């Protein structure tokens, strides 16, 4: 029962809008069908499987697939999608009646729900010695995203979330360094489509 | 079974003869060695239904797998190359696609051991302005000059493993993105309410992990030996 096709290596959800992951198989006859989760740091944990049984699988979470064999589907869905759904998905079938073949997987980013936007610039210094920093951006929502470097001495990361549990706040931000005298936090993102009122301290 | 793997992690020289072991204790009929790769999935590498039993997967080109046992099944690089760099995936199966994944082998193979390089690791303190501006504070940890990329970021308050308020890069950064040996980098973030980076009593360390050499490797050069370590950066709370 040869391939199987998922769409996208990496896609986004907003935080508390409907999950769909899309997976599509070709093989004549209905195969059993798998969908695995890995989430960073780990092995692959199996969220549900088709087994020919009820079409209507639900799995562990509110996780959910509907085979459809005259569409050749069997997407995964979840009704909302929290901080904690961020890892990569795996849609397996069945082969050669004989093993398991894997999708290529695709990684599920969700975008929180950033409701007071306070996007800025800060400087931040090394606790053993002030002449060494590095420039955070920092809360700024989903509209804005960060772009690569313009100048290979420069550095910057892509963009990250934290979910600070204590305040149940979460956060974007990237980090941007350089080792060069000429580097400066208002210059750091000028490669970026940054929000027009991002906040520049002194 | 309880499938169980071993190396958990290995680097090793270009050239060298490689063995990984899966052993099961459930004594299933099929094992079978996969390899994982970033936008790749899963790629089966050989399967076995009995101890007198070898199949080909779809990329079994340099590597041998042999079937010693009903428990276990070898996997084998003949003569390591770079893109053997990998995780790789022991799993059994049961008559009904029961699969049970062991979890997990990441080997690096480099082409040079004079290369390997642990980090420097740094932490930022948080800005003033931040503080004054949310009343939240961001710590910010950097890892450079690594090699290879094989390490594990960790971050710990008074002494314990946080989650909370994290979030580290999922892919370090190339140093000098030309050339095929750069070094590499990383960063984390730690977020806490600015009360708490307040108090001097609390203290925080950004731990890296980094896997090198072993006490075997032979090590030539003048500069520390890079086995593997843990690598931290520190930094405590203070009222001003």
């Amino acid at each position: 029962a040869q391939s199987v096709t998922q769409l996208g290596s990496h896609v986004s959800v907003s935080e508390g809008a409907l999950v769909l992951l899309r997976c599509n198989y070709s093989s004549s006859v209905p195969p059993y069908l798998f969908w695995y989760v890995q989430y960073p740091n780990q092995g692959l944990q199996l969220l549900l499987k088709y087994t020919s049984a009820a079409t209507l699988v639900k799995g562990i979470n509110g996780f959910e697939a509907e085979f459809k064999k005259s569409e050749t589907s069997f997407h995964l869905t979840k009704p909302s999608a929290h901080m904690s759904d961020a890892a990569e998905y795996f849609c397996a079938v069945s082969e050669q009646d004989d093993k398991i073949i894997f999708g290529k997987g695709t990684r599920l980013h969700i975008l929180p729900n950033i409701q007071n936007p306070d996007p800025a610039v800060y400087q931040l210094r090394d606790s053993k010695s002030s002449d060494k920093s590095v420039c955070l951006f920092t809360d700024f929502d989903s509209q804005t995203n960060v772009s690569q470097s313009k100048d290979s001495d420069v550095y910057i990361t892509d963009k990250c979330v934290l979910d600070m549990r204590s305040m149940d706040f979460k956060s974007n931000s990237a980090v941007a360094w350089s080792n060069k005298s000429d580097f400066a936090c208002a210059n750091a993102f000028n490669n970026s489509i940054i929000p027009e009122d991002t906040f520049f301290p002194s | 079974a309880d499938v169980t793997q071993t190396p958990r992690n290995r680097i090793t020289k270009t050239g060298k003869r490689i063995m990984l072991e899966c052993s099961q204790t459930k004594g299933h009929d099929r094992m079978y060695w996969y390899r994982q790769d970033p936008g790749l999935g899963l790629r089966l590498i050989y399967y076995s239904f009995d101890v007198k039993d070898i199949n080909k997967g779809e990329i079994s080109d340099g590597y041998s797998v042999s079937r010693q046992a009903q428990a276990k099944f070898s996997l084998s690089l003949e003569s390591a190359i770079p893109n053997q760099t990998a995780l790789y995936f022991c799993a059994t199966s049961d008559e009904s696609y029961g699969y049970t994944f062991g979890s997990g082998t990441r080997l690096t193979v480099v082409e040079d051991l004079n290369k390997v390089s642990p980090p420097e690791v740094a932490v930022f303190e948080p800005s003033e302005a931040e503080i004054s501006h949310t009343q939240k504070a961001t710590l910010v940890c950097l890892a450079t000059g690594f090699y290879p990329d094989h390490v594990e970021l960790s971050w710990w308050v008074n002494g314990k493993e946080v989650h909370s308020g994290v979030c580290t890069d999922p892919q370090p950064l190339k140093e000098q993105p030309a050339l095929n040996d750069s070094r590499y980098s990383l960063s984390s973030r730690l977020r806490v309410s600015a009360t708490f980076w307040q108090n001097p009593r609390n203290h925080f360390r950004c731990q890296v992990q980094f896997y090198g050499l072993s006490e075997n490797d032979e090590w030539t050069q003048d500069r520390a030996k890079p086995v593997t370590q843990i690598v931290s950066a520190e930094a405590w709370g203070r009222a001003d």
